[PDB]
């Protein structure tokens, strides 16, 4: 159990000898020493001691193998983006066994002065969590408000995470601009795979980021069907990403080993197990009532008028906190956890812990409409949606219909207003009426930014009664598909060719076709390739030919630039075999 | 036919791969090989030539190396170096474990900037794969002597 | 021998290797009958794994119970065993007490990789167990969203029933799971199939109180009108329950109160039979003659006067039903309420 060394085999000129190592130790830089009675004591090396999960008796333990071998030895990843509706994968390298990581991780950490805590997981993961939201606080800079997509091809490309590593200890590369504020879950899992601690990067559609504690959420609107102002203390986002790490709490009362939420708060950090977010004990750690509200907490809107008063307005009802999702084990799909969050909505469990969390926090229509939108709408194309209206009055009735849609970035920040319109109808003998419209990329009036997301409202005013319905909806834009066809197995050492297909569904043709191909392990670095014009009605096809020379499971990925859109990415996998002897 | 596209260098991706190691000092030992044949069989070989501890010392056609002393050179290696020096091709941080990687890595990166056509690329890689011999074969080979290479390889 | 199974949980190689090399006892069976093999795939020691399948380790080696180790391996979801025990000979199609094969137990649990590495070794998609539920109705139930697409994606058919007629899309308004609701319509279901009892999807979701799948099967185009073998409505099964939310969406979208079942009664005579007062006053506000009269002619007075609530009565007075009405019996309000 204790530090111990065996001398198992010996030879006339040489000793074999085995160093044992105890179960809770402190990691880092070592170093050995031997000192016989005689001699002044002899520097022999230097190591450095790390975590294993694989170790029955240590505390972060993890049971089933192939958990393991996803969640600590692989370092091709996956981070899901876009809206609940349609979710889009985006390639991710981490990248946590190159030479540097672990040397500037231990850098990072020993600015701590408190050593004999790191024997242990808490202190460390809650220290790392603390200090990379102070360095994402430090340099990530604001987005140029000045247009220039001539540089929109190098503002909003990410290579991996330990550039943005490199960049954010010593400014020495491309700085992170804040439509890209999300890395940071991910490098902060690079940090642990760095350092034995299994870790993954959750993305939760739809959350709450913003103040806490209460379990309610205002918006304003206006006249128009427009966002009146800007921000808002707390607002719906799009998405957000999070990290969850794997580990046992000895410190708290028994049954509450597993899967831990890392948050950061505005430093001190800390953890909190899921558990206690399912269950809804909010005195166990200061952390869990605001991550609780974060997830199932209801908004109301608020319409603002000319005159300066504001007015609540009935509209349906938006789900908060839907769709969790992170990558699946052993494979390249995508797999929802979302039971270990939250019980079913409607459920007696769910209504028992809501009614209980609301008594503990307590100490402390004539006419509607509903609207159908699809889920993607492609670039420079068209659309259409319909919104009913349904009126329950012997009487007629005369009503004002306004349409709006404008582009959001992810963190609710409005971009740019886009389009609106207003109508007159007149609803009789209490019949539904249905209206369905186009929606076209040529009316509009500006070109929407590089990421963004559509916000699609409909405000419905009766002319007699000032109580006006409401419904928003949110729509992804999709891209192009770009096929890559390539064998399911290759030989070592061997020449293999891969086939890019891209096909111009846009009305524009494509100018400045610049390609290029990267992956680890089998190309060395990053390739770049040129094209001639594409005509909206043609297609392109190439060929590329290289050789696969590390045994195992590998995958490539090709990104595509034009004058149209950027960074278009997609990927791969390939299993590459030893060759026969 | 499928029309296969051409080559273009674009440095705004560069800074993402320095790397903030420090490498140390270290000594070095310079070993110098040349394509030769040997008598007996019409086949080619790598056979070393001198080496670098401290002073160039050159290996006799018997065999046995001579004395050490200074390094002169020539003012056309000078110039031809420079020359094929200015439109080198560089490959830093390379991961690889066998001269079977390194070989195709960079027959891959010399297609690239169009050094070589496409189809000698096979000879080149058979070129670069024989046995390498050392200092004690030589007597058992009975002597060995320049080899250029051939299409047919013959 | 009760320690060989200490052995094998501790991956204690010499131990076992020395007491096999001195016993030629392969498998012996504890007081529960579980061999050591069938302990050593639960703990996932895989080396003590290759020193039982060198010798005599019967893969296919079942006690009463049946319960084969790669049942077990299967279980608790280790891939290398499951590849291990395959690799040196195993039966797939084999039968619990429960008739379970191994894809049950797979498709139970959630893990989605040994379901495709045994359906790719010829595992059978299609079975029924004891009751006859398909792998893909387990995985239905336990809310298993990405095996649902692996076994949509491989082969599977999908309007598959059971002893008690029971599309997964039953299963799904049962156990509150919206989202394998979601790929079991996009990718093809029914919404007008019955059950047994002739329920409809939407019956079973105004039963257990499930919103969100109600919006996805009405934005599909289940119809709102609808008749169970009972005689009953969607509308009198959500006054029947007592949910608030279901009545108001399903009445904002259209529906009539003013329905007639098998006994002609209205969801305030189908609401005052337990007395949900709010849904009451929600259905009294919207068009319905509270004036009505049931199979017997009795009147919701009747029918509320057998519950001894108080302010029911005041809001169904608040419409003015005369106690001057009486059933075909001859018998009023007040003869019900001194009745009981």
């Amino acid at each position: 159990k204790w530090w111990s060394a065996v001398v198992e085999e010996r030879d006339a000129q040489s000793w074999t000898i085995s160093v044992t190592t105890p179960a809770d130790a402190v990691i880092g830089h070592y170093s050995l020493l031997l000192q016989v009675s005689g001699r002044k004591q002899l520097l022999l090396g230097q190591f450095t001691l790390l975590f294993n999960p694989w170790n029955r008796e240590d505390a972060v333990f993890l049971k089933n193998e192939a958990q393991r071998m996803e969640y600590l030895l692989n370092q091709n990843g996956l981070i899901y983006l876009g809206t609940a509706d349609c979710i889009q994968a985006e390639s991710w390298d981490f990248g946590q066994f190159e030479g540097d990581v672990i040397d500037l991780s231990l850098r990072l950490l020993s600015k701590d002065k408190q050593v004999e805590k790191w024997s242990q997981p808490v202190h460390v993961a809650r220290v790392l969590g603390a200090l990379l939201h102070f360095l994402k606080e430090q340099r990530v800079l604001p987005t140029p408000q000045t247009q220039a997509t001539q540089e929109g091809a190098l503002l909003n490309k990410r290579r991996g995470s330990v550039p943005i590593l490199r960049q954010w200890l010593t400014g020495r590369g491309r700085p992170v601009y804040d439509g890209q504020a999300w890395v940071l879950a991910a490098v902060a899992c690079t940090v642990l795979r760095c350092l034995g601690i299994p870790a993954r990067v959750v993305t939760t559609f739809a959350s709450a980021q913003g103040t806490g504690g209460r379990l309610l959420i205002d918006e304003y609107y206006n006249e128009e069907g427009l966002q009146n102002g800007e921000g808002q203390r707390g607002r719906i986002w799009i998405f957000q990403t999070s990290t969850e790490c794997w580990m046992t709490r000895p410190a708290l009362p028994q049954g509450y080993d597993g899967w831990q939420i890392l948050h950061p708060s505005a430093g001190s950090c800390d953890l909190v197990p899921v558990r206690a977010v399912k269950e809804g004990t909010l005195g166990l750690t200061p952390a869990v009532s605001d991550l609780f509200a974060a997830i199932n907490a209801s908004c109301v809107v608020w319409k603002c008028c000319e005159d300066g008063t504001l007015e609540l307005t009935d509209s349906n009802t938006k789900y908060v906190g839907n769709n969790i999702s992170t990558k699946g084990v052993g494979s390249d799909r995508c797999e929802d956890i979302t039971q270990n969050y939250k019980y079913p909505e409607g459920s007696l469990q769910e209504k028992e812990v809501l009614e209980r969390v609301e008594k503990e926090k307590m100490e402390r229509s004539p006419l509607y409409l509903l609207l159908k939108a699809p889920s993607s709408l492609p670039l420079r194309g068209d659309a259409q949606i319909s919104v009913t209206l349904v009126n329950h009055s012997e009487q007629e009735k005369a009503v004002q219909l306004a349409i709006g849609v404008q582009a959001v970035h992810y963190n609710g920040v409005l971009a740019a207003k886009l389009w609106r319109k207003k109508l007159h109808l007149t609803l009789s003998a209490n019949l539904e009426k249905i209206i369905t419209i186009g929606l076209f990329f040529s009316n509009f009036e500006r070109n929407p930014p590089e990421n963004t997301f559509l916000r699609l409202t409909a405000m419905a005013t009766h002319s007699e009664s000032n109580l006006s319905c409401f419904a928003q909806e949110d729509i992804a834009i999709c891209r192009p598909h770009l096929a890559i066809k390539m064998p399911e197995k290759a030989e070592q050492y061997q020449p293999l060719t891969a086939s890019v297909s891209l096909q111009n569904s846009l009305d524009a043709p494509m100018e400045d076709c610049v390609i290029s191909i990267l992956g680890r392990g089998l190309i060395h670095r990053e390739r770049s390739y040129r094209f001639r014009s594409v005509w909206p009605e043609n297609t392109m096809c190439a060929k590329f030919q290289f050789t696969p020379t590390h045994v195992g499971l590998q995958r490539l990925t090709v990104e595509v630039d034009c004058n149209m859109f950027q960074n278009l990415t997609n990927y791969k996998s390939v299993t590459v075999v030893a060759p026969e002897l | 036919q499928m029309e296969e596209p051409a080559a273009h260098d674009t440095e705004a991706t560069a800074t993402d791969y320095h790397t903030t190691s420090h490498p140390g000092t270290h000594k070095v030992y310079v070993e110098l090989q040349e394509l030769v044949m040997d008598e007996k069989n019409q086949e080619l070989r790598w056979m070393e030539a001198a080496r670098w501890v401290q002073l160039e010392e050159n290996l006799g056609e018997n065999g046995a190396w001579g004395r050490p002393h200074l390094s002169h050179l020539t003012f056309w290696s000078l110039l031809e170096l420079r020359r094929v020096f200015t439109k080198g091709t560089v490959l830093l941080d390379l991961q690889e474990t066998s001269l079977a990687g390194v070989a195709n890595q960079l027959l891959d990166r010399f297609i690239f900037e169009d050094q070589i056509r496409p189809q000698d690329r096979e000879e080149l890689l058979r070129a670069l794969l024989l046995k390498h011999s050392h200092a004690g074969e030589l007597e058992a080979l009975g002597g060995v002597k320049p080899a250029v290479l051939t299409r047919s390889g013959d | 021998l009760p320690a060989l199974h200490i052995a094998a949980r501790n991956d204690d190689t010499r131990t076992a290797a020395v007491l096999l090399q001195n016993d030629p006892n392969p498998d012996v069976l504890s007081k529960t009958g579980f061999t050591p093999l069938h302990i050593a795939a639960h703990y996932e020691n895989l080396n003590v794994a290759q020193l039982l399948l060198n010798r005599g380790a019967s893969v296919n080696f079942t006690p009463q119970n049946g319960i084969t180790p790669l049942h077990i391996a299967s279980r608790r979801g280790n891939v290398i065993m499951v590849r291990l025990l395959l690799d040196r000979g195993a039966q797939i199609e084999t039968k619990t007490k429960d008739e379970l094969t191994p894809l049950h137990c797979a498709a139970r649990n959630g893990h989605v990789r040994i379901s495709e590495i045994l359906l790719d070794h010829g595992a059978p998609i299609q079975a029924k167990t004891k009751n006859g539920l398909s792998p893909i109705h387990m995985a239905a139930q336990g809310d298993h969203l990405d095996c649902v697409r692996l076994l949509l994606q491989y082969d599977a058919e999908i309007d598959d029933i059971t002893l008690d007629h029971l599309t997964p899309l039953h299963v799904a308004a049962h156990c509150g799971h919206h989202r394998v609701a979601k790929v079991l319509l996009d990718k093809g279901a029914k919404p007008n199939s019955r059950a047994l009892n002739g329920f409809t999807p939407l019956h079973i979701a105004c039963k257990k109180n499930h919103v969100r799948v109600m919006e996805l099967l009405l934005k599909t185009g289940a119809s709102i009108d609808a008749v169970t073998e009972s005689g009953l409505t969607p509308l009198h099964v959500a006054s029947f329950m007592g949910h608030l939310p279901i009545v108001k969406n399903l009445l904002q979208r259209g529906a009539s109160p003013n329905v007639s079942n098998v006994k002609v009664e209205t969801p305030l005579h189908m609401a005052a039979r337990a007395g949900h007062t709010e849904v009451a006053k929600y259905l009294l506000q919207n068009k319905a003659k509270v004036n009505a009269k049931a199979k017997d002619d009795q009147t919701p007075l009747h029918c509320a006067a057998r519950i001894g609530h108080t302010n029911m009565v005041k809001l169904l007075l608040e419409n003015n039903a005369n106690p001057n009405l009486a059933t075909t019996a001859g018998h009023t309000p007040l003869h019900i309420a001194a009745r009981e």
